[PDB]
């Protein structure tokens, strides 16, 4: 019942490869869908060639900005801002996608892949898939961030869909 | 307020009860009469938004001006949000999430997420600011009374 999603990852460009993410539709249905349908580009907007602006090594991978791309954008499939769906699932490791939000019940676009063991965002932020395959290009991801989260080269969404 | 310890270490100092009955007196003898507002600005010196709450809460009675003053404070806490809207996403490691107005304020924040902003390089000068708008409310009672 849940969808899974592909992410093409380029570096400035450059192939570096793919990650798939298993959504859990399942135990949230609203923040699957808007990431799935941003992810087909079915909306006629989307993922599609935007960048992972914040990478912070040993904390996450943030993405989704694809109308600023550095945070301050993001669209929603809804209209508006989505409420937090609920926070049934956890921070548990590295994979976990979540939810970047710009406080309580302000759902956008925006997202990020969990490098490591975060359980004090429990509660903050809607954890709503899990990376299935691909760890490997998260983990070469994370090698271009820095504290506070300036990128050395361009992290893009080179392609995306539905698999 | 933030200060020193006699071993060379930054330390809080809860406010010194003798600063605040000085306070409390200055709003009682001059009620508001202009006199104040540099009175506040001498006795807040290092303040914490936690301090000059505290200060705040000793004035007796005065309802009316307390509440013109409060006013104040919410106005001027509601502009800094409308001009410091919040990046998306988690905070990362060894960071705090920009204040809001409230955090400001002291009402949704820390004695400990104060000293924070105030001491980290570049400062967030919370206590500074918060002052400003109090002296903004104080402005418009002195105003208002005198």
């Amino acid at each position: 019942v849940n969808p899974t999603v592909f992410f093409d990852i380029a570096v400035d460009g450059e192939p570096l490869g793919r990650v798939s993410f298993e959504l859990f539709a399942d135990k949230v249905p609203k923040t699957a869908e808007n990431f799935r349908a941003l992810s087909t580009g079915e909306k006629g907007f989307g993922y599609k060639g935007s960048c992972f602006h914040r990478i912070i090594p040993g904390f996450m991978c943030q993405g989704g900005d694809f109308t600023h791309h550095n945070g301050t954008g993001g669209k929603s499939i809804y209209g508006e801002k989505f409420e937090d769906e609920n926070f049934i699932l956890k921070h548990t490791g590295p994979g976990i996608l979540s939810m970047a939000n710009a406080g309580p019940n302000t759902n956008g676009s925006q997202f990020f892949i969990c490098t490591a063991k975060t359980e004090w965002l429990d509660g903050k932020h809607v954890v709503f898939g899990k990376v299935k395959e691909g760890m490997n290009i998260v983990e070469a991801m994370k090698r271009f961030g820095s504290r506070n989260g300036k990128t050395s080269k361009k992290i893009t969404i080179a392609d995306c869909g539905q698999l | 307020p933030i200060v020193q310890n006699l071993q060379g270490q930054m330390v809080h100092q809860a406010i010194s009860p003798r600063t605040l009955n000085a306070w409390v007196k200055v709003v009682e003898e001059k009620a508001f009469s202009p006199e104040v507002i540099p009175m506040f600005s001498a006795l807040s010196e290092g303040a914490t938004p936690q301090d000059l709450n505290t200060m705040l809460n000793t004035v007796g009675g005065h309802q009316a001006a307390m509440q013109m003053l409060k006013e104040t404070i919410n106005e001027e806490a509601a502009e800094w949000d409308r001009l410091h809207p919040v990046h998306a996403g988690p905070i990362a490691p060894g960071q705090m999430r920009e204040p809001r107005g409230s955090d400001i304020a002291g009402t949704t924040s820390t004695l400990q997420e104060q000293i924070g902003w105030m001491t980290h390089n570049p400062p967030i000068p919370v206590g500074e600011i918060y002052k400003r708008w109090i002296i903004l409310g104080l402005n418009k009672i002195v105003r208002m009374y005198s």
